[PDB]
C-alpha cells in the first residue's frame, strides 16, 4: 500500500497544482479586464 | 464667461463652462438647471464626430439628477433616451440604472449597495457620483 499511498500523495499535490494554476489563470483574466477598461 | 464665448461664436469652449456650471449647480440640490445643461449638451455632442463617444456619459449624469426627484420620472426618462440614441443601452450606465431601480422598487436596500460595489470594484467612482448614490440611497 506504500506505493499506492505515495502515489496517492503525489497525485494529492497535483491536485493542488491544478488548482493553483486555474486560480492564477481567473486572476489573469480579471486584472485583463481592469486594465481594458481603463484605457478608454 | 460662457455668455461671452456664445456670444463669440467660439464653440466647444463654451459648453465646458455651462457643464462646470451645471455640475456645480447639482451640488446645491436644484437639479432642473442641471438637467437642462446635461441633456442639452448631450444631444448637442451625439452629432460631432470625435465628440460622440462621449455623449453617452453625459446622458447618465442627468438620469442621475433625474432620479432624486422621484423614481417614476427616471424610469420614464431612460426610456426617452434609449429610443433616440440606442447604442446607449450598450453601455454599463443602462445595466447599472436597471439594476438599481430593480432594487429600489422593493425596498432592497443590500441589492442596490452590492451592485454599486460592484461597479465601484471594476472601476473606482468619483467623489461627485459617490456623494449623489449616497444621496438616492437614503430614500
Amino acid at each position: 500500500m506504500a506505493e499506492d499511498a505515495d502515489m496517492r500523495n503525489e497525485l494529492e499535490e497535483m491536485q493542488r497544482r491544478a488548482d493553483q494554476l486555474a486560480d492564477e489563470s481567473l486572476e489573469s483574466t480579471r486584472r485583463m479586464l481592469q486594465l481594458v477598461e481603463e484605457s478608454k | 464667461s460662457a455668455d461671452y464665448y456664445k456670444g463669440e461664436e467660439s464653440n466647444s469652449s463654451a459648453n465646458k463652462c455651462l457643464l462646470k456650471v451645471a455640475g456645480y449647480a447639482a451640488q446645491l440640490e436644484q437639479y432642473q438647471k442641471a438637467i437642462d445643461i446635461y441633456e442639452q449638451v448631450g444631444t448637442s455632442a451625439m452629432d460631432s464626430p470625435l465628440l460622440k463617444y462621449s455623449a453617452k456619459d453625459y446622458f447618465f449624469k442627468a438620469a442621475l439628477c433625474h432620479f432624486c426627484i422621484d423614481m417614476l420620472n427616471a424610469k420614464l426618462a431612460v426610456q426617452k433616451y434609449e429610443e433616440l440614441f440606442p447604442a446607449f443601452s450598450d453601455s454599463r450606465e443602462c445595466k447599472l440604472m436597471k439594476k438599481l431601480l430593480e432594487a429600489h422598487e422593493e425596498q432592497n436596500v443590500d441589492s442596490y449597495t452590492e451592485s454599486v460595489k460592484e461597479y465601484d470594484s471594476i472601476s473606482r467612482l468619483d467623489q461627485w457620483l459617490t456623494t449623489m448614490l449616497l444621496r438616492i440611497k437614503k430614500t
